[PDB]
RNA sequence: UACUCGAGUGGCGAACGGGUGAGUAACACGUGGGUGAUCUGCCCUGCACUUUGGGAUAAGCCUGGGAAACUGGGUCUAAUACCGAAUACACCCUGCUGGUCGCAUGGCCUGGUAGGGGAAAGCUUUUGCGGUGUGGGAUGGGCCCGCGGCCUAUCAGCUUGUUGGUGGGGUGAUGGCCUACCAAGGCGACGACGGGUAGCCGGCCUGAGAGGGUGACCGGCCACACUGGGACUGAGAUACGGCCCAGACUCC
């Protein structure tokens, strides 16, 4: 009466990863592309929504996007330095 | 602590005779002192200190604990003045009071302290005990024969009782229905002007 | 103002006054009077109203009223200096309290003894 | 010190780093071995060498010297670098 | 290690226990895992509730426990209960609870008479 | 001798617990997430084993040096100390290859296949203790990120490993973390860079509330241990009561 050889781990589900729509703001380093972000949240005493603008580094690997690019991004682990995004596909290419 | 002083100069002072038994306040109508019979200002503020004071010292309790009376009442639903006045009166010294066991406030508290009765089972040296529905206020076998309690049972016919209250027994047993509404309490004072005053 | 003029430029409260920067956060100090003197009040009032400058802890020299009738001080005592407003006085904004290791208490004083360093006598 | 089982262990600890630093020197050496001869261009000899160094690589892993994740990085790189050779 | 622990609780003469599970490197009165009984021996029956599913998990995961709290799963067979040796116990007793102030209310206006 | 045990070897602990808030305006904290980019002693549970051989040394004995701290030598002794080898085919690396998931690198099927490899410790008679590898779990972490929480522009330009990339190195792990080369970018009025102040939070005080102020006890996280720097050991180190160096101070 032996136990199993060999024990599977669980299936732990996948965690969900953030993503992120933005417009490329430079195209001039290597395989990176700098994105523009609009986060818009109420401010915490007066109530008005505030449009941030915030830049995010990602990563393309083909050179592609340009400046101008509607482009989805997904988190990633660090791929540089203020580096922690990818490319996914680009959806209003100027 | 407690006010050991003279009684009649508070009620003086105060108006309302909360014992009564004198003449000076009662042919001359004044407060104490060599300025009685002065000329006053009417003032909001000791209309309602006055109150206060009346409840004070009416009952055997100082203003750091009725201030903690008070805030109880706020805080907990209803009327704060009628909470108020009821956790006044749902308190050992004040129940055996309107039971007529001492027929003063102040001898009820002696005889809380000094340990004359009990509370379903467990002695009880603390006139602040705030009773409860049904609670059984018994007298120790000492003291239902000594002389106070004598005195209790020979005159258990003075002043009347409450509702919320009764006595049972010859022994002098006390019961409680319930806790006493602004009806049952029976009390010479309002009761807003105090809350009033706690709240400026 | 508008929402947007107080989102980028806010509300800011008026700066306080930080008073009796002589303790430096402190209640009292303890400090050597370097000058016992006596100074006259504002207009309205007249008197000789009896101060001392004194070198605190703080390392810092401010005068100081010195209440109640009487007072043995000198120079080179140690004192103890309390806050407390005297109008008349106009450049003073701190008070010697009694009870300093100096300043001994008020000579008769019978009403507010505890505010003059005065002992029950009985 | 002033304590009895740090005046000990200092004793245990210094033999324990002339352990491994007898143990990792000899690492490095295979690994410079190694790829003096991939950079000159032998094959065979870095394949036996490469052999040797990741034999030594697993035992001072299972020494505990080193890490298993250390030394699979190291021996992982050996292989790479001999078959793009 | 993970270990189930007693976080002492409540005033200075009156220690009023808590029965959680604890890396053993943590503190007695630190950051818990879980809170899985309670431990009041001041009680002369000195109470001893518990959380008995959550107790076995924690076993079987391997938290060691304490001695005291050891014991207090001997007492409500959650040891047993894990391990197997006569089954489940179930040694535990409870304080019987006192007469309703109601009913000593009403049997003293029966006395009244 | 072997109950008992100084000292000693060895193991485990010593990284917790305890203290302070100097530093820190920062992923330090809080909160929420990610880790297909990761470690995890002890503990629990499965699988497979625990084979074989050897060389020393502390201690002890004989000495030497030194004022002391301490230390050199010779000789001698054992082990769960140390070291080789065998086996492991669960594990590690590489090559080829299939399916599947896909969130892209890639991950899962302990995929398959070929090659080359990886270990162990014995003790005691008693409610017996252990050891190694491996799978899984639990716990404890690490790293990354969003958002949030001070003053200051009478501090406007800052950055040259700085932004990115390739190949290597390094790590437990991703990554300029490090390096050679390459490209010349990156951050800034939405306040960069500076200056000042300050441990952060749960919470506490006030207040009708919004808010303001605060960060004492208690509890969590961080940081630090004479100052500064550094690593070693180890599962794990800011290593308070550990090491090395330098410095100040105190003492022989």
């Amino acid at each position: 009466q032996k136990g199993p050889k060999y024990t599977p781990a669980a299936e732990k589900p996948r965690g969900r990863r953030k993503t992120a729509i933005g417009y490329v703001v430079s195209d001039k380093m290597q395989k990176t592309i700098v994105v523009e972000l609009e986060d818009r949240k109420s401010h915490p005493l007066y109530g008005k929504i505030i449009r941030t603008t915030k830049k995010v580094k990602a990563h393309d690997e083909n050179g592609e996007a340009g400046i101008g690019d509607r482009v989805s991004l997904m988190e990633t682990r660090p791929l540089s330095a203020t580096k922690r995004w990818r490319l996914v596909e680009i959806l209003e290419k100027a | 602590a407690r006010y050991t002083g003279p009684a009649t100069r508070k009620s003086r002072r105060l108006g309302v005779d909360l014992v009564g038994g004198d003449q000076s306040f009662e042919k001359r109508p004044y407060p104490p002192g060599q300025h009685g019979r002065a000329r006053i200002k009417e003032s909001e503020y000791r209309q309602q200190l006055q109150e206060k004071q009346k409840a004070r010292f009416s009952y055997g309790v100082m203003e750091k604990q009725f201030r903690r009376y008070y805030e109880e009442a706020n805080r907990q639903p209803g009327k704060t003045g009628d909470n108020l006045l009821r956790i006044l009166e749902s308190r050992l010294d004040n129940v055996v009071y309107r039971a007529g066991l001492a027929r003063t406030r102040r001898m009820a508290r002696q005889l809380v302290s000094h340990g004359h009765f009990l509370v379903n089972g467990v002695k009880v040296d603390i006139p602040s005990y705030r009773v409860s529905q049904y609670d059984i206020i018994d007298v120790k076998e000492k003291s239902l024969n000594t002389l106070p309690f004598q005195i209790a049972r020979e005159t258990a016919g003075e002043r009347p009782i409450p509702s919320w209250l009764q006595v049972v027994g010859e022994r002098q047993r006390i019961l409680v229905h319930q806790l006493p509404e602004r009806a049952q309490i029976d009390v010479p004072l309002t009761e807003q002007l105090i809350v009033e005053l706690y709240s400026k | 103002p508008t929402i947007q003029q107080l989102v980028r430029k806010g509300r800011r409260d008026k700066i306080a006054k930080v008073k009796t920067a002589a303790l430096k956060g402190s209640p009292q100090r303890r400090g050597v009077c370097t000058r016992v003197y006596t100074t006259t009040p504002k207009k309205p009032n007249s008197a000789l109203r009896k101060v001392a400058r004194v070198k605190l802890t703080s390392q810092v020299e401010v005068t100081a009223y010195i209440p109640g009738e009487g007072h043995n001080l000198q120079e080179h005592s140690m004192v103890l200096v309390r806050g407390g407003r005297v109008k008349d006085l106009p450049g003073v904004r701190y008070k010697i309290i009694r009870g300093s290791l100096d300043t001994q208490g008020v000579k008769n004083r019978k009403q507010a003894r505890s505010r003059y360093g005065a002992k029950k006598e009985k | 010190a002033n304590i009895k089982s740090q005046i000990k262990r200092i004793r245990t600890n210094e033999r324990r780093r002339l352990r491994n630093q007898s143990v990792k020197s000899s690492l490095r050496t295979a690994i410079r071995g190694f790829r003096e001869a991939v950079d000159a261009g032998d094959k065979d000899k870095a394949s036996e060498l490469l052999h040797a160094t990741s034999r030594k690589l697993d035992k001072a892993a299972s020494k505990g010297v080193i890490h298993p994740n250390q030394a699979a990085n190291k021996k992982s790189a050996l292989a790479l670098a001999l078959n793009k050779l | 290690a993970v270990k189930i622990k007693l976080t002492r609780l409540g005033k200075i003469r009156n220690p009023q226990y808590r029965i959680i599970v604890a890396d053993a490197r943590t503190r007695r009165d630190g950051r818990a895992i879980e809170v899985i009984g309670r431990y009041h021996p001041k009680e002369e029956p000195s109470l001893i509730q518990i959380d008995s599913e959550r107790a076995q998990y924690w076993l079987g995961v391997g938290a060691q426990p304490t001695e005291p709290v050891l014991a207090l799963l001997k007492i409500t067979g959650d040891w047993q209960k894990f391990k197997g040796l006569p089954g489940a116990e179930g040694t535990l007793k409870v304080k019987e609870p006192k007469p309703s102030k109601l009913d000593l209310f009403n049997a003293a206006l029966a006395e009244a008479e």
